[PDB]
């Protein structure tokens, strides 16, 4: 869940490359995390967000920018009394729960570019948008970046995406050991539990 | 061993970095200071495509300044930490 700008290989699976921070996948698994741990303090009561509740926040940080604790109260409809978990400040709710960032990043170039609409799916396969981020985060030239790209994208969406976008950091799970631990904690379990029970 | 923005990232490795500990402090700190250095460069090459302010020609030109500048610095920590001792 952290990041490191230094490349290094997978803890549970070695050999394998630790994922790019901005690469669907390893954005997934962080707002996973969050969103697994977050915790009600109601009165003297701690409380998880139930199923529901969840639902309402999973795909909100893809639909807008940023996801501020105030965004989800209001979507939660918590009530004043109920208040977030961990969170410190004048107006903290404001915070950034989570971003999303890559995500948001390709989708802006190439509707900057003309070549996508705005308020619109990013229709992109997950695997691309991943390899989109492992390729700017690895290269830095315009060359190496589309050598490594090698057509798995259409030409005129990668000249939106080597105009716009610059990636850095990396997860310390590999792609890969996510690919088996990030539908378990969609299925609400958490990392704890999910990454003993795939490799542990 | 040459060091490329191809190489770079494979090269700039926190296993790499750990085989400098080895070195003792006077010799170790400096040469981990230009690694440090050169993966945050390197990281930041293409931050000039964000910004708007200036051209995508004149972005274009920092990318390929920053990069070498990166590689110049990755190299220099890798051949001072040979001469010191530790291969990679």
């Amino acid at each position: 869940d952290a990041v490191q700008k230094m490349l290094g290989h997978c803890t549970f699976e070695p050999a394998e490359p630790k994922a790019a921070k901005n690469t669907y996948t390893a954005e997934r698994f962080i707002w996973l995390t969050k969103l697994n741990n977050l915790r009600i303090l109601e009165q003297g009561s701690e409380r998880p967000l139930t199923d529901t509740e969840r639902a309402t926040l999973m795909d909100e940080p893809y639909r807008k920018s940023k996801l501020t604790y105030a965004q989800a109260r209001k979507l939660l409809g918590l009530e004043d009394t109920a208040f977030f978990k961990g969170l410190r400040k004048d107006n903290a709710e404001a915070s950034t729960l989570m971003e999303m960032k890559a995500y948001h990043a390709i989708s802006r170039a190439l509707e900057k570019e003309g070549l996508k609409d705005k308020k619109s799916p990013l229709n992109l396969s997950p695997e691309l948008q991943d390899e989109i981020g492992t390729a700017f985060s690895l290269f830095k030239t315009d060359e190496d970046i589309t050598g490594r790209l090698k057509d798995r994208i259409q030409p005129e969406i990668l000249e939106a995406l080597l105009k716009h976008i610059s990636f850095d950091k990396f997860v310390q799970i590999s792609l890969k050991a996510l690919r088996r631990i990030v539908p378990l904690m969609e299925q609400g379990k958490r990392y704890d539990e999910a990454c003993a029970e795939i490799y542990g | 061993m040459k060091i490329t923005s191809s190489n770079f990232a494979t090269i700039a490795t926190s296993e790499n970095f750990a085989k400098l500990s080895v070195l003792p402090k006077n010799h170790r700190e400096p040469i981990k200071g230009l690694f440090k250095s050169a993966v945050e460069q390197f990281s930041s090459a293409r931050d000039f495509f964000k910004n708007e302010n200036y051209s995508k020609e004149l972005a274009e030109k920092f990318n390929k300044e920053a990069v070498n500048e990166a590689v110049e610095k990755l190299q220099k920590a890798i051949d001072l930490a040979e001469k010191q001792g530790i291969q990679f």
